[PDB]
RNA sequence: CAUGGGAAAUGCUACGCGGUAGUAGCAUGCUAGGAGCAG
């Protein structure tokens, strides 16, 4: 299932897995996210974690595309390549994707704690 | 994968060596610059074809995701796409009766049951109001699905028995309009 | 034979001399290609390698007299053409890069098929 | 490979490369310094070649042992769920009957199709039509197998509950009929 | 108008072998996945 950017309203296919309702972003948009957030996690398709036995690798900059499967740096086929590379990551409308200035506010969402007056404010 | 660093070391090495052969200065000179050559060229094409592998890679899981999306898509909306195809050759092929009993249906004058295939079998059929009896329901002759029918009982929503002079403009409203009629075939 | 196994016996003349060569029945063939379950062939340019393993078996229909099953392999074959080029220009367009070198134009030559039937493997 | 002995015999001899070269000195130097790039290029050789093969034949054993491991695991699922499974089929058969017509067998051993034939505490009957059930089980019981059977319960095919004054010749082709009766063992 | 030995030294070039690495090609064997046909 794909959806439009929250940030862009442009079609995507990347949602973070540590975000509460998991809103569709663009590869740039999701990409500032998970570099500016502590949310490591992104679901798409398939979930983008190590695909090795055992291996329990979850950040998306430590893992590698491989044998059509995600792999972990240590379990690599022998040609791999990072995955969270050149401002964006890997998936879908990743060329139409185009990028907005929203990353502080969703920032602050996805990691406030509604206790305080800002996120009414 | 001609805008790579390897390319211009290899490069800068072809202009090295085309000016040592255009100039013919020597022979060591030309033998260092085909080391060079053959250095500039491992590193240009070993590199051009693991990123090109890469590449191919990258097009490949995007396709077989993609295939997966569009499967998984599919499968969610079989079940209208099916009844838009189905409708689309109903309206293609376009049997007199199958378009009189769709028409039927569409205002509303559907049957209750299986449309029999003999003379008998009681067919029922619920018309909701007293224009379609004047433009179906012509006496004891009930002319449905491209077919005659003679009209035996005919019945309203409250069970009562209507007759079948009685119902008239008039005294249409003093109906519960909801009938039903019970016909054989003609 | 008049039939074994649900295969016809035919002989043609085959590189310098005549050889058997056995062909189906041509309905089953089109029967095949027409119904099938759901997404196992209800969009074939998710599944191509249905069509070419189709043809494999169709191929010794060019040889017979009446023309018709001729006509049934050249029509899996424009078929099979058809649904390369759109998956071509589908993947191509609104995602972003496909093609290095094609190695697929293969599949709608008749040069293919017939090395099945030679006698050297 | 970027810690090993031979990155840094080979990180010396380019750095005496490179020296001897900016200092630039004779072609016996230089003729030195391409034969300790060699040499340690030879020593650097093996010890960025073995470590990987060693490190993809340990990788392999990992995935191989780990799955070894996860087999044993389901192995003893398996048993548990089998073991569970006939203790508790087993708690529900033991009648009286079982052990009195068993100790009138020679030796024990008796025919299986029979166990079921005496000792069953409940029987259904699948019945075509009509015509069958008028002749076989006509009335709120009946008699099978040399017992008398009490009908508690009747159901259609679509599992609905069928009063049996339903069941009627005129009344016959408004049911589906696959139609199951299920008795007790009447005494 | 009747032409010069041995040795080592430093190349330069050519020739033979082996290794290593890298690249590319070929054939194969296994495995996995997906598919189609026959009884
Ligand atoms: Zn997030
Ligand atoms: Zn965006
Ligand atoms: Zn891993």
């Amino acid at each position: 299932a794909v959806g439009a950017c929250v940030l862009c309203n442009s079609q995507t296919s990347l949602r973070c897995g540590a975000c509460i309702r998991r809103p569709f972003l663009c590869c740039k948009c999701c990409y500032d996210h998970v570099i500016s957030t502590s949310h490591k996690l992104v679901l798409s398709v398939n979930p983008y974690v190590c695909n090795a036995p055992g291996c329990d690798v979850t950040d998306v900059t430590q893992l590698y595309l491989g044998g059509m499967s995600y792999y972990c740096k240590s379990h690599k086929p022998p040609i791999s390549f990072p995955l969270c590379a050149n401002g964006q990551v890997f998936g879908l409308y990743k060329n139409t994707c185009v990028g907005s200035d929203n990353v502080t506010d969703f920032n602050a969402i996805a990691t406030c704690d509604w206790t305080n007056a800002g996120d009414y404010i | 994968f001609s805008s790579l660093p390897s390319y211009a070391a290899f490069a800068t090495a072809q202009e090295a060596y085309e000016q040592a052969v255009a100039n013919g200065d020597s022979e060591v000179v030309l033998k260092k610059l085909k080391k060079s050559l053959n250095v500039a060229k491992s590193e240009f094409d070993r590199d051009a074809a693991m990123q090109r592998k890469l590449e191919k890679m990258a097009d490949q899981a995007m396709t077989q995701m993609y295939k997966q999306a569009r499967s998984e898509d599919k499968r969610a909306k079989v079940t209208s796409a099916m009844q838009t195809m189905l409708f689309t050759m109903l309206r293609k092929l376009d049997n007199d009766a199958l378009n009189n009993i769709i028409n039927n249906a569409r205002d509303g004058c559907v049957p209750l049951n299986i449309i029999p295939l003999t003379t008998a079998a009681k067919l029922m059929v619920v018309i909701p109001d007293y224009n379609t009896y004047k433009n179906t329901c012509d006496g004891t002759t009930f002319t449905y699905a491209s077919a005659l029918w003679e009209i035996q009982q005919v019945v309203d929503a409250d069970s009562k028995i209507v007759q079948l002079s009685e119902i008239s403009m008039d005294n249409s409203p003093n109906l519960a309009w909801p009938l039903i009629v019970t016909a054989l075939r003609a | 034979p008049h039939e074994f196994c649900s295969q016809h016996t035919m002989l043609v003349k085959q590189g310098d001399d005549y050889v058997y060569l056995p062909y189906p029945d041509p309905s089953r063939i089109l029967g095949a290609g027409c119904f099938v379950d759901d997404i196992v062939k209800t969009d074939g340019t998710l599944m191509i390698e249905r069509f070419v393993s189709l043809a494999i078996d169709a191929y010794p229909l060019t040889k017979h007299p009446n023309q018709e099953y001729a006509d049934v392999f050249h029509l899996y074959l424009q078929y099979i053409r058809k649904l390369h080029d759109e998956l071509t220009g589908h993947m191509l367009d609104m995602y972003s890069v496909m093609l290095t070198n094609d190695n697929t134009s293969r599949y709608w030559e008749p040069e293919f098929y017939e090395a099945m039937y030679t006698p050297h493997t």
